[PDB]
């Protein structure tokens, strides 16, 4: 933990606003705009109460009896609250789809930020790492849960400069009950997880490392660019996956980045999870120590590069 | 355009009843031909882009078929863009829900006879040059002894409907297909073959033994590599022994090199020389 006092402050100011609603229903919300396609998330206005939320829509046609099991596992999420975890407002069932209304983080995802900026500088990426490391420690130490799906599209930002995790794995029944999962073109799953073997939070550590390389260089880094392509800066899914399992992991270029940054990601992307750094080892890495003591006005950088 | 008056079966009337499930290949309704039928309703965006030409070909191909272990293909009417495929209605339970019922008692004899029936049906289809794309335990019906195969050759059609995959389906997909899988690519492009069908029969054979599918539910990506590498099926083959004769045909059907997979006529003999 090592909770600061101000972190208590900003959490508590949200949790007073928490009680500002009691019940949720479809007609409370008005669609403001479409964010992206994956589930799909919409900006919505809540009308019973002035809170503005993010509503993500997951389409499911399944029988009533299973739903009460999902919801009771899902009720635990009202208990977890952290400056590193997106605040949650409630869950309900309506017209063949669960709507999840959550805290709106005005900076969007790291994917859409990277696209606009071109590249993310080393010093910003240091501040992001600290927030992620402390979130995973909290989940391990207090609730014994791994995230299982860490990636840039599920890392949200705001203009105050807070960083919060979403879309983590709270419900064992929901995983099993979800018969049909959907794959796309980028995969952030660790090698051990891809081979269907025993896994732990270590697979999440790989996902963080790989996510950082993408954002640092501005391109999904598998396959690596060639020599002449890195100066300037149509593949099937199984070829990509087989690259992750058998080829050496991506690495940062050795010219333009510090050894602490290069060594940190390298320690995150060791394929053998027993040698991959764990949270205890990560907390003490030189790269993290430097970033933690650095004074960077992250809000100002975000507003100025995205044009407010 | 093909109509109901061109068909073997004399047509007078057909009343829709309750639907009984939706999928990426339209909606299936309990119907009434004086006999109940299954009616699959489709829409074809292929505005006469050889889709109908192929559809007329494939549907006529389904015609001239009859076998005690395969569904009776009855009719296919097309009032474009709205199409419909009328099949005989199988009473009883799917093999999926049947094998997973606790009260069911299957043995090496019941299991053998069931597999034989499936091969006899699948043999007919291969003899007619009809590749049964999409063979799985959800598309096989059991009714106090009678065994029927369903929804054959449906993937050859190019009608309207990130990758979209189920878990129950992946366990039947052979490696050659999974490697070729890529976004924006349609089902018609995948390399289904007579060999691709016998692989899916292996996952059926495994379900007949293990009363479940080979890969405990995972992220589809995991199932991709495990299947596309062939290592996954190698592990589950080693992970539990069943019997040299039983494991013989499971290692046979799931052979990584498709040419190392037996024909269905060969599988008839393998099922004879068994307990
Ligand atoms: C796909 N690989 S897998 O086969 O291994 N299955 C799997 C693995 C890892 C995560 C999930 N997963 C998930 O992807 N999403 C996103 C919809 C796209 C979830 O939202 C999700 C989830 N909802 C949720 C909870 C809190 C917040 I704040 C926001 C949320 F969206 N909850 C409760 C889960 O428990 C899991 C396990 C989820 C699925
Ligand atoms: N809470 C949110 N607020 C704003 N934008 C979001 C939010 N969640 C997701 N997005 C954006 O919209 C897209 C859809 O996200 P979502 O449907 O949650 O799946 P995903 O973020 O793409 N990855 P995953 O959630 O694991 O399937 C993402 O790529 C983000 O760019
Ligand atoms: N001839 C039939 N007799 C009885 N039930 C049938 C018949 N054909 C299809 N069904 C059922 O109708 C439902 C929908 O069919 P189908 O379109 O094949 O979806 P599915 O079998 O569940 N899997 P999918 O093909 O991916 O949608 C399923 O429950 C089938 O078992
Ligand atoms: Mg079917």
């Amino acid at each position: 933990l090592e909770l600061d006092e101000q972190q208590r402050k900003r959490l508590e100011a949200f949790l007073t606003q928490k009680q500002k609603v009691g019940e949720l229903k479809d007609d409370d919300f008005e669609k403001i705009s479409e964010l992206g396609a994956g589930g799909v998330v919409f900006k919505v206005s809540h009308k019973p109460s002035g809170l503005v939320m993010a509503r993500k829509l997951i389409h499911l046609e399944i029988k009533p009896a299973i739903r009460n099991q999902i919801i009771r596992e899902l009720q635990v999420l009202h208990e977890c609250n952290s400056p590193y975890i997106v605040g949650f407002y409630g869950a309900f069932y309506s017209d063949g789809e669960i709507s999840i209304c959550m805290e709106h983080m005005d900076g969007g995802s790291l994917d859409q930020v990277l696209k606009k900026a071109g590249r993310i500088p080393e010093q910003i990426l240091g501040k992001v790492s600290i927030a992620v490391i402390k979130g995973l420690t909290y989940l391990r130490e207090k609730h014994k849960i791994m995230h299982r799906d860490v990636k840039p599209s599920n890392i949200l930002v705001n203009s105050r400069g807070e960083i919060k995790l979403c879309d983590f794995g709270v419900s064992g029944q929901l995983i099993d009950s979800m018969a049909n999962s959907f794959v796309g073109t980028r995969s952030y799953m660790s090698p051990e997880r891809l081979q269907g073997t025993h896994y732990s939070v270590q697979s999440d550590i790989w996902s963080m490392g790989l996510s950082l390389v993408e954002m640092a260089v501005g391109r999904y880094p598998i396959p690596p660019p060639d020599a002449k392509e890195l100066e300037l800066m149509p593949m099937a899914i199984f070829e990509l996956l087989d690259y992750i399992v058998n080829e050496p992991p991506p690495k940062l270029p050795s010219a333009v980045f510090s050894l602490e940054f290069q060594d940190f990601v390298n320690k995150c992307l060791i394929k053998n999870p027993a040698e991959r750094a764990d949270l205890k080892q990560l907390m003490v890495h030189a790269f993290i120590k430097r970033s933690d003591a650095e004074e960077v006005d992250f809000a100002g950088w975000l507003c100025s590069t995205i044009g407010l | 355009s093909v109509y109901l008056q061109e068909w073997d079966i004399p047509f007078e009337q057909v009343e829709l009843g309750e639907p009984i499930g939706q999928g990426r290949w339209g909606r299936v309704h309990r119907g009434r031909w004086h006999g109940e039928v299954a009616i699959r309703l489709l829409e074809m965006d292929g505005h006469n882009q050889d889709h109908l030409k192929l559809f007329k070909k494939e549907v006529m191909n389904y015609r001239q078929t009859r076998h005690e272990n395969v569904v009776l293909f009855m009719g296919a009417c097309m009032n474009p863009p709205h199409l419909a495929i009328i099949t005989s209605f199988c009473k009883g339970r799917t093999l999926h829900s049947f094998v997973r019922d606790p009260k069911t008692s299957l043995d090496i004899n019941k299991t053998r006879q069931i597999a034989q029936e499936i091969i006899k049906g699948m043999g007919y289809l291969h003899a007619k040059g009809i590749v049964h794309k999409d063979l799985k335990s959800k598309n096989v019906f059991y009714d106090n002894g009678k065994v029927v195969i369903t929804d054959f050759g449906l993937f050859g059609i190019s009608g309207v409907v990130q990758l979209k995959l189920s878990h129950d389906w992946l366990c039947y997909l052979a490696p050659e297909i999974v490697r070729e899988m890529t976004p924006g690519k349609d089902e018609d492009q995948l390399p289904f073959s007579k060999a691709a069908d016998v692989y899916a029969f292996g996952t059926v054979w495994y379900e007949l033994q293990a009363r479940d599918w080979p890969l405990k539910n995972q992220a589809a990506e995991a199932s991709i590599w495990q299947i596309g590498s062939g290592e996954g099926m190698k592990r589950v083959l080693t992970s539990v022994s069943l019997g040299k004769e039983v494991s013989e045909i499971l290692s046979a059907c799931w052979a990584f090199d498709l040419q190392e997979r037996p024909s269905f006529s060969l599988l008839m003999d393998m099922l004879e020389k068994l307990p």
